[PDB]
DNA sequence: CGTTTTATTTTTTTTTTTAAA
């Protein structure tokens, strides 16, 4: 989606990796593959084929996706310099950044009474100055591995979470969870949550109590581990 | 079932500490308004029916349901999660995440020839189990008004163009009701607060309050206790003995071969005190009782008789109602 | 042959049915005598017979049923030939009964060939769709006569040869016309309501039946089926049966006396004490809901709803009708649904069901788009199963703005056509209805019009002729009758009011009144003009929308109350009491 | 030692969803 010219629409290919290399990538990993282009002798009917149809496909080798540091980590012993080299693009307003870098930090959790405790920090933000919330959002979403982004109306309540679909040509439909569903071990960053919708606060509020996305929609009380 | 350990079965019934002792067990770490663990008193030594073997009429089921009202992020999920993490019939729910009509088994497209079947409903598979519901004044009018009957009727008339019947299912209910507002607005008796009338807001026996003590006093306690739940690195086996399983079996015996009756003793109280129950009805912006909660009282009668050893009715039990009720029912000052 | 065991069970079969069976005489020849018209072939025999004389050799019979049933069908024919002027044209139909024995859960592979008894409901059904089951043909060559059994699902037109070695794929087309074939139907049926489990649903199962059993089934009944489970030679499962056991001969409070028919209402001798002594009405106010208390007007009024209406002898230009539109409201926590639920026990087609759930397609069927059977079967439904019945419903409140499309039809049109991708016909509403709305905060605050106290749709309150509300008050001595009645509500000894009129004698006497058809040249019937006039003197004050659609009530309520006397020839007094509570209807 | 193989499209009713002064 960074190459596709002004007058173009992205398209997909198929991946068939067999044998050992299975289970070697998740959805939405930006990955680079070295393999072969190979056509596909789709034999069967003698008139729907028989064109020399050649519906090609790909063969696999690898899924590369664009302590070792310990001696150099010995070279440096400092706490504050992260703010000094994280997001240089604005001078000052360190306090917001250090507040973020805490969420980058983590490390608070316990399972007493059998029950868990939310060990994730969730900041709220009001303001319209020129802040470049868009700046820090892009910065974090790039450096924070396993990142996400949504906007003020791009994802209604079903999209950011799981949802449902309709088609009388492929079978039944599933949940196909959204960015908020997918962003575990990380952050999904909404921009202008104030302006999305009032009832939209509901399902997100459900995930306030973490890892609980209840759905009595596909005949379940499913969880999804938000 | 085990005949071996009969000793302690009788031992725990005749011990008046039932009020709190097992209730003290349930929240393992939390005192969180432990008049709510006495509200957990409501709940187990299992729940007898006045089924109607004599006349056969009317199907008077002894159902139980209460809610845990909101306006503060209190443990109105955590208990419900403690339960669902313990009871197998385990589900968690809330408004705006799912449909009101999840009793459907949808035929979006099927592996059939459009022999449209609605195989099994979801929210009703809790056969005497529980579905936890949260954030209750969240949904539209159709949602949460549609259920105005199943609560004490357990029927679901499937009167659609498809296949038809009158089915059965009955279970337990609890949620985290919320008014239109975050905080209960002061100066203002409770019937004004939730947007339900003095028939539907004043419906149950009691739908129980959850406030903050307006001072630091209560605040630091469970902090001081359970700040160090990370840092305690141990658990104290006190005289409130953490019953590993010695609790979990007696309740299973609690329903088997003695059978609570109701004779002539413990019923004249609110036979007579229905005077006191209803004559507070002369008033608007105040509230009295209505004649489904007296049913909830005769249902309250069932539990305490066998345990404490008179399966015929004793009279004190109704006090538990007043111990419960007027805690927010004669709190009707104006 | 092994199955000669069952042929000897078939010897056994003959041995008692031709011999002395019961009553000093035959049981199974009047069937035989009757079958001769089309060669009807349908005959019922008791299964207790295989206990009376076979001496519990049912287990020599009851296993090999589809195995040896054919042979039992052979026995039927061998019976008939022994005395009837006969040629072997006689076919098969055997429809066993008398099996003290009664389910879906008690089913396996293992259950083939038995005669268990099961009951279900009527839904989701299919029509006559015959089968030219037998027939003749041969191979390419010559042998053109085959009276064989081509009926097993593995049947095929081309055969190999008869006299000489012929082809093996060739076929003739042959005598499908001077021969004997069958006819049958097919449905879906769901688990009974006498049996009802937790969790599970009355799942659906599917079955066929014979000519004399065919099209003799109606809405929700309790019959005794036959347990001949059979395979699909696709597999998947099916089942089959051959015997059913779903008011000239009298109802309860009798023994045989004479009437217009055999014992249709014969027991006047005992009815009539409870027919005329007009305080019997108080039994019908008191001895019918002794476990219940409310207003005493409903408990003196519903009965004529249950009982037939007008059914007069007049025009073709327009219909006249008997029953009435009806309602009941109040607010809950007043015991306003006990009664409806009880009717399902009290009265026939007292289909207590919710209205909250139903669709506008609740009533008829909606669609089919594949060859289910014929690609257009949209004549299934929910209402017209009222076989001389009523459909009272709960939760008429949040209901949609389409149901009225049927209720508009209620007391004038009563006809049933659909604007779908199928066809249009019509049907006869046999039915009245009940109303089940409710108010917002309940109390119908007496400062605004009762129409406006709910303010629902336009014509609804034109058609519904009586509403009969019970509204709440706070005078607790009212309330202290109740619990002091429920003093005997659990205390199991005579825990209600002493009765004076059993349910079954009530239910029987309902009929005696419905075959009298009064005749009204009543001069007081001519002075209804004065009744209605002084009524409208009361209507003049308190100034609802009133007309002759309410006069219809003025007519029917009193005339059908003269029916309720089990009487022709209307009596004026019925009008005045009818006047009385109805003089409340404007003041209501 | 010879003589033959193989395709379907639009509308319903439910449960989803979505619109204007
Ligand atoms: N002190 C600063 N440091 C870095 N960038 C700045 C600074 N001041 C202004 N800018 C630039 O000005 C631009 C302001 O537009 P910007 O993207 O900030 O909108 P925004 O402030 O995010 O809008 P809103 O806050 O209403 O969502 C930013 O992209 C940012 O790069
Ligand atoms: N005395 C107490 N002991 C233990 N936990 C408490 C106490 N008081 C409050 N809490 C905590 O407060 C939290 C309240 O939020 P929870 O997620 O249940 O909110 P909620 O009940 O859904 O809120 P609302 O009903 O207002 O939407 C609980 O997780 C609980 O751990
Ligand atoms: N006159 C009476 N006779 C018998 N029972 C009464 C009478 N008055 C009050 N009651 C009792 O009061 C209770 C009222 O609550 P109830 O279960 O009737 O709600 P409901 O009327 O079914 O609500 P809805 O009709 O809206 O569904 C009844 O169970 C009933 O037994």
């Amino acid at each position: 989606s960074d190459q596709v010219p002004v007058g173009h629409i992205p398209r997909s290919m198929t991946i068939m990796c067999r044998g050992e290399v299975t289970r070697m990538a998740q959805p939405g990993d930006h990955i680079v593959v070295s393999g072969v282009f190979l056509p596909l002798m789709r034999t069967g009917f003698a008139q729907m084929i028989q064109g020399l149809l050649s519906e090609t496909f790909l063969q696999a080798h690898r899924i590369i996706c664009i302590p070792e540091e310990l001696e150099e980590l010995a070279q440096d012993d400092f706490y504050e310099r992260l703010a000094t080299s994280l997001a240089p693009e604005i001078y000052g307003h360190l306090d917001v950044k250090k507040a973020l870098l805490l969420l980058l930090v983590g490390g608070v959790d316990k399972r007493p009474d059998g029950m868990k405790i939310r060990g994730n920090i969730n900041i709220c933000l009001m303001g319209d100055p020129g802040v470049a919330k868009s700046q820090l959002l892009g910065y974090i979403s790039r450096l924070a591995v396993r990142s996400q982004y949504t906007t003020g109306r791009g994802s209604s309540g079903v999209g950011l979470t799981a949802a449902v679909m309709k088609d009388p040509l492929t079978g039944e439909m599933t949940l196909e969870g959204g960015a908020l569903v997918l962003a575990d071990q990380g952050v999904c960053c909404i921009d202008e949550f104030d302006k999305m919708a009032d009832q939209d606060r509901t399902a997100i509020h459900e995930v306030m109590e973490q890892q609980t996305i209840s759905i009595a929609k596909a005949g379940i009380m499913t969880t999804l581990n938000a | 079932f085990p005949p071996e350990r009969v000793e302690l079965l009788q031992l725990l019934a005749k011990k008046p500490d039932i009020y709190d002792r097992l209730a003290r067990a349930i929240a393992p770490s939390i005192y969180e308004n432990d008049d709510i663990k006495k509200g957990i008193l409501l709940q187990l030594f299992g729940g007898t029916k006045k089924k109607h073997a004599t006349l056969g009429r009317q199907n008077f089921r002894s159902e139980i349901h209460l809610l845990l009202c909101g306006d503060p992020g209190t443990s109105k999920s955590q208990m419900l999660q403690y339960v669902f993490n313990l009871v197998p019939r385990s589900q968690y729910t809330s408004g705006r995440g799912s449909s009101a009509v999840g009793l459907t088994a949808y035929v979006t497209k099927d592996p059939e020839t459009r022999q449209l079947v609605l195989q099994t409903g979801a929210l009703v598979l809790a056969d005497n189990g529980v579905c936890c519901i949260d954030e209750f004044d969240k949904m539209n009018d159709s949602t949460r008004s549609v259920l105005h009957e199943v609560m004490e009727q357990q029927t679901l008339s499937i009167a659609k163009a498809g296949i038809i019947c009158q089915l059965n299912a009955r279970t337990s209910i609890l949620a985290a009701a919320n008014p239109a507002e975050s905080q209960w607005n002061k100066r203002k008796n409770i019937i004004d607060n939730v947007q339900l009338p003095h028939t539907l807001l004043s419906r149950f026996d009691l739908i129980f309050l959850v406030l903050d003590p307006q001072d630091e006093i209560f605040d630091k306690r469970l902090a001081s206790h359970l700040v160090s739940l990370y840092y305690v690195t141990r658990h104290e086996e006190e005289d409130t003995m953490f019953d590993m399983s010695v609790l979990r079996d007696y309740i299973a015996y609690a329903r088997e071969h003695l059978s609570p009756t109701l004779s002539d003793e413990a019923q004249q109280r609110l036979i007579q005190a229905y005077v006191d129950m209803r004559k507070v009805g002369a008033g608007r912006g105040q509230i009295s009782a209505y004649p489904r909660q007296l049913e909830s009282l005769i249902r309250l009668s069932e539990a305490h008789a066998k345990v404490r050893l008179s399966n015929q009715v004793e009279l004190l039990d109704v006090e538990e109602a007043w111990r419960l009720h007027r805690e927010a029912l004669k709190q009707s000052a104006t | 042959v092994k199955d000669e065991v069952g042929i000897r069970a078939q010897k056994l079969f003959q041995d008692f049915l031709e011999e002395f069976k019961e009553d000093g005489e035959i049981k199974y020849t009047r069937p035989a005598a009757s079958l001769e018209s089309p060669d009807r072939c349908t005959l019922e025999v008791s299964f207790e017979d295989v206990e009376k004389y076979d001496q519990n050799l049912a287990t020599a019979i009851i296993e090999e049923y589809y195995h040896i049933y054919p042979f039992l069908c052979q026995s039927v024919s061998n019976y008939v030939k022994d005395r009837i002027g006969l040629k072997t044209q006689k076919d098969c139909y055997v429809a066993f009964t008398e099996v003290p024995t009664r389910k879906v859960r008690d089913l396996t592979t293992s259950k083939i060939g038995t005669l268990i008894r099961i009951s279900g409901q009527v839904v989701r059904t299919h029509p006559v769709h015959p089968e030219l089951v037998s027939g003749v043909f041969m191979c390419l060559d010559c042998q053109t006569e085959i009276r064989n059994v081509e009926q097993q699902f593995k049947f095929t037109n081309p055969t190999i040869c008869r006299n000489p070695v012929c082809s093996n794929r060739k076929r003739f087309m042959l005598d499908v016309e001077k021969s004997l074939f069958l006819d049958f139907q097919k449905i879906r049926i769901q688990e009974t309501q006498a049996e009802l489990p937790r969790g599970c649903i009355p799942r659906a199962v599917e079955i066929i039946l014979r000519s004399e059993l065919v099209e003799t089934v109606q809405a929700g009944d309790r019959y005794d089926f036959t347990g001949t489970l059979i395979v699909v030679p696709d597999y998947r499962m099916a089942f089959l049966a051959c015997s059913v056991q779903a008011t000239d001969l009298p109802m309860s409070e009798v023994t045989a006396e004479d009437m217009k028919k055999q014992m249709t209402d014969a027991e006047w001798h005992k009815i009539y004490e409870m027919s005329k002594d007009r305080n019997l009405y108080q039994n019908l106010i008191s001895s019918l809901f002794p476990s219940i208390y409310g207003n005493d007007e409903v408990k003196r009024g519903i009965l004529l709803q249950q009982f037939g209406g007008v059914a007069k002898t007049t025009t073709e230009k327009t219909s006249l009708r008997g029953d009435i539109n009806v309602c009941i409201v109040g607010d809950p926590s007043t015991a306003k649904s006990q009664f409806l639920k009880q009717v399902s026990d009290f009265s026939p087609r007292a289909i207590y069901t919710s209205g909250k759930a139903s669709s506008a397609a609740g009533l008829t069927a909606a669609v089919v788009r594949d060859e289910e059977s014929f690609d257009f079967v949209i004549e299934a439904g929910a209402l017209m199963l009222a076989d001389n019945g009523i459909c009272c419903i709960d939760e008429f409140d949040k209901m949609d703005q389409r149901d009225q499309v049927a209720i508009h039809e209620a007391m004038e049109q009563q006809t049933i056509s659909i604007a779908r991708a199928g066809v249009r016909a019509t049907l006869n509403a046999r039915t009245s209805i009940l109303a089940a709305a409710n108010p917002i905060n309940g109390r119908y605050d007496r400062s605004k019009s009762l129409q406006q106290n709910i303010q629902l749709s336009a014509p609804i309150m034109s058609r519904f002729d009586l509403f009969f509300i019970l509204v709440d008050e706070c005078n607790e001595v009212v309330d202290y009758a109740i619990a002091r009645k429920i003093v005997d509500l659990h205390s199991n000894i005579e825990e209600s009011v002493e009765r004076a009129y059993t349910r079954e004698e009530v239910l029987r006497y309902v009929t005696f009144a419905r075959q009298f058809k009064p005749v009204i040249s009543q001069e007081a019937g001519h002075m209804l003009v004065e009744n209605y006039g002084h009524l409208r003197q009361r209507d003049t004050g308190t100034s609802w929308r009133i007309t002759v659609r309410q006069l219809e009530s003025m007519i029917r309520l009193s005339e059908a109350m003269a029916k309720l006397e089990c009487s022709n020839r209307v009596l004026e007094r019925h009008v005045k009491e009818a006047f009385r509570l109805l003089n409340k209807s404007i003041i209501r």
